[PDB]
């Protein structure tokens, strides 16, 4: 009767060792100041580097036995039990359970504790982009998750940024329109300009903005096949953006290389079928870039294949000053002397060249200015 | 029923033998030269025409069951004039992609169901 | 699991004991997903469900470990008086539906890989029949035809016929035949098994194997059958080496083929290249022509893109009559997608329909 | 387990305890099919079968786990009076048929794959023999002959004859010959082993391997055997 | 198991307990061939053989599993007078004949593919 009524007034909760919440709560309770714990157990993490160097860290956690803590002015009874029969084969360790006990007159006051535990996990969401590559018939990470780069970092011509952003937002927001029409829900944007215009950087920045991973594919790759191409662009990972680069590989030669059997085989038929027919339509945004738009084919700028095209030429003086103050925040009027200096110079310069000459020494702005006369031929020496 | 194989242990160009259900299985990590050569063949010569992408999903890794398809005997890799597999029973030749190119064998080596697990590969 | 999830959501209950279940999926980009759910866990609980008191007792064994789940075995014991309706059925069915609230009916598309089929991409969302526009009679004609075929099943079985159907959709390209097939398959709740004979290295033996080992509850769609017939006379001197055999196709169509209510849809753009020998009962039973866009089609699709804008469609149909040109379905679609909510502009750029193939 | 399923069906019990058995199939299209059965589960139940009282005692192993299904071992213990007919045979029989009734069986078509015989599509439904028609004196003329051969095994075996028989149906135009063969095989409950001598890349040794080593209780059918005669070495005089 | 099979057919037996042994073969064509056999199962039994009563016991060993068979380790035992002839040899010989009757001595023909013979 006494035990029955006791359990009737008090909530008792259990946490199996399998749940991540087990370790999370152990870590949290190790940190809690208002604690009365006379039992401990060490946990040591080891990583032996390739060269023999080893990193060591240890921590004391409450371990088996009862404890006593007060959370938000409410007493709680922890009770860690070590299984004496079971071995958690997945973890290669005996089963464990940390159980809590509390009067139920107040709320369980417990989602709060596990939200505090969540706060430890929330710190790990800093990584915010990954690059995917065609390792084969499918997509796999090309490397470590890259760090996202902020969009204003990349500085294209005025309006182009805003137009692209507005258009992609417009496409994405009105998915229900595509669903209602029954039209496939996919859109294409073509970026064409001289090399080194920061096109790929721009696409990467945008992918960072919308959190989608990037899926890279180079059509100059010599071992692509239209069937595998069609497979990849439809087996794409979720929350991804497909970036196609040197699409002119299909324009300039088409099936001539395929008949010759020399290098890549992809051609227009692969483009058409993989763009519309039998393609994934749940959701997709595709980006194409081409360094040689002059070889464009009039059959492609049609809805369903592509709909947006925009030239990206040499950086304007607006871009020049914006990026100059990007490299040299503040530094007013040095930008003025620089911009008119390059206007007197009066030649075509790619944004990559400007970046290079602003970064080659981590220069002071006047230092970059002093040698700015050599931009007529700076591609040779610097 | 299911056999799990570590792919990383296999160096480039080295064949393997694995028993799935007791049937032999060949694992070969192909080199780009092999990819180019196999893809460069003419289907007309093949008694059983088929393309590398349709033989196997991954050009890196090549899978099949080691049976002659003429009789139950097993061929041997890194043998024959075509540099692929050879059968020492009745002299059936198999190219790098396990496609019958000369001999009494009627069909290319059949492929079982398999799944890629990054470091490892699950065959079944 | 279903019942535990269900009872966790039951308002009328008392549960002194609880336990946590955490959902933890680490996203590839670095983000992470976390979610808690305090299930009742071991102990005893009481629940009153539409008038009936039920005692719920959960216990885990102290000696078993489940190899699959990697966790000790557990059981949930309900109990109540006999005189009830055996309401356990009611409770447990309720637990069933709440778990399966997703209602994830899709339309898979398979594809040939060697002699076997393979799922292609994620299961696409269903696309209903009216989404695609066809000429009057053709659509509903095909619908009633296939419905009669499937319904009239025992007829075929008893009277010694292998119960196979074949529908041919021939006409100029750019008519959305494949889209219509997809819509029909989604409507009928059937997967699609695409198999393009064009530009695909098919050996008649392999073709027969694929068509006859198709997954159940799946419609077989052969695309561009005329390629085979073309290569009967072309590849013999050209060398396309992706030709298959017409005789093999006939054997792969009729010889010893499947009979599990198999339905096959074939399409082509060059009926003249076809011969009147493959056309027989049991292989191509009901054929229809699908020409260029007709007045009916343009009106219906304009209403699909601009519902309620009937007067705008009237101006549009006047304009296209003034143009008086022959256009396929696909080209005319481009007008309205690039003018998503601007039909007046599509009305303005009616003259550009001559050059629709280039920019529009 | 057929006993459990049968006991669920049998009325006139006292089944105080129950257990759920769930079948959950995940279709590739996303939908899932679920069915829900309440079986007696542990505890003790009672039956009144044909005036005989049978006690049923389900038991769940307190230590074991069966690897075959990854579940604790269980036992079903019937009990009754010796004076009965030992109706256990009867109840087991009338429970067995329930499992049998679910799947009657059909006819399977095998086909060549290299040297091996393997199935070709799902089991085709049985084609009833009357469903195919031929000239009078023909269908019965084959049926009686094959029946005679089926029963004359002693007439062959005790006298050392090869217990084989071969038939030829040489209808020029082609009128339901294959249909008749398949109907006859289904009637005799024999799987069909198909082979077309017109198949390219078919060798004598591989043929001889395939015509033997057949799957058990199978009828071999060689289509258009004239290819062997006509397609002489002239077509492949180079050694093809 | 031959011993149990033999005992099932022995008529001079008293067996209050029984167990079901099922031989099930599923044919590829969907047809199923099934049989049942009421072996003595656990518990004591009595059998008269050549005028001698031989007690019998069968026992399912808990805390054991035969991994190959995948069942609890069973054990059978017999008991009778040492003074009179222990007829266990005779009993086993009788049971053995129940197995030996099955095989008529088939002839097997091998054939050479590769450098090894195999069944044909
Ligand atoms: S069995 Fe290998 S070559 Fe014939």
């Amino acid at each position: 009767a006494s035990r029955v009524l006791y359990r009737q007034m008090i909530v008792d909760l259990e946490i199996q060792s399998k749940d991540k919440s087990y370790a999370w709560f152990l870590t949290w309770m190790a940190k809690h100041p208002q604690r009365v714990s006379r039992h401990l157990s060490v946990r040591t993490n080891y990583i032996q580097h390739d060269n023999g160097s080893v990193s060591t860290k240890f921590s004391l956690v409450p371990g088996p036995g009862n404890h006593w803590i007060r959370y938000k002015g409410a007493f709680i009874l922890i009770k860690r039990e070590r299984s004496a029969k079971m071995i958690d084969i997945a973890n290669g360790s005996p089963f464990e359970t940390v159980t809590l006990t509390t009067l139920y007159r107040d709320k369980h006051l417990f989602d709060d504790i596990l939200n505090e535990a969540k706060d430890i996990a929330l710190k790990t969401t800093e990584g915010k982009t990954v690059i995917y590559t065609s390792f084969g018939p499918e997509w796999r990470k090309f490397g470590q998750p890259k760090a996202k780069r902020m969009l204003p970092s990349v500085i294209l011509d005025s309006g182009i940024k805003e137009g692209i952003l507005d258009d992609v937002y417009d496409f994405m927001k009105n998915g229900k329109w595509y669903s209602d029409r029954g039209i496939p829900y996919r859109r294409g944007y073509l970026l064409y300009g001289p090399p080194g215009s920061g096109k790929t950087s721009f696409i990467q920045a945008l992918a960072g903005e919308l959190d989608y991973n990037i899926c890279i594919l180079n059509l100059s790759e010599n071992n692509l096949t239209d069937d595998r191409l069609n497979h990849l662009m439809n087996n794409m990972p979720e929350r991804s953006i497909l970036l196609l680069e040197d699409i002119d590989a299909a324009f300039n030669k088409r099936s001539q290389t395929g008949e010759q059997g020399f290098h890549s085989s992809v051609t227009f038929s692969g483009l058409l079928n993989a763009l519309d027919g039998v393609t994934s339509s749940e959701e997709t945004i595709t980006f194409m870039t081409t360094n040689h738009p002059e070889k464009l084919d009039a059959a492609i700028m049609r809805p369903g294949r592509i709909d947006y095209k925009v030239f990206v030429g040499n950086a304007t003086p607006y871009q020049v000053e914006k990026m100059f103050m990007k490299f040299y925040p503040g530094e007013t009027d040095i930008c003025k002397k620089f911009v008119n200096s390059v206007k007197e110079l009066d030649i075509t310069v790619s944004t990559a060249q400007l970046q290079g000459l602003f970064v080659m020494n981590k220069d002071a702005p006047h230092d970059a200015l002093k040698m700015v006369s050599s931009l007529r031929n700076a591609n040779h020496i610097f | 029923a299911k056999v799990e194989v570590n792919l990383a242990a296999i160096p480039l160009g080295k064949n393997v033998v694995v028993k799935w259900q007791g049937k032999p299985v060949f694992i070969r990590h192909r080199t780009p030269h092999e990819i180019q050569e196999a893809n460069s063949v003419d289907m007309s010569a093949l008694k059983d025409p088929q393309t590398d992408a349709d033989r196997v999903k991954d050009p890196q890794w090549l899978i099949m069951l080691g049976i002659c398809t003429h009789l139950g005997c097993v061929p041997i890799g890194e043998a024959g004039d075509f540099g692929g597999w050879f059968c020492p029973c009745h002299g059936s030749h198999y190219d790098i992609s396990g496609r019958i190119r000369k001999g009494p064998a009627p069909l290319n080596l059949e492929i079982p169901a398999y799944e890629f697990d990054g470091d490892k590969v699950i065959v079944g």
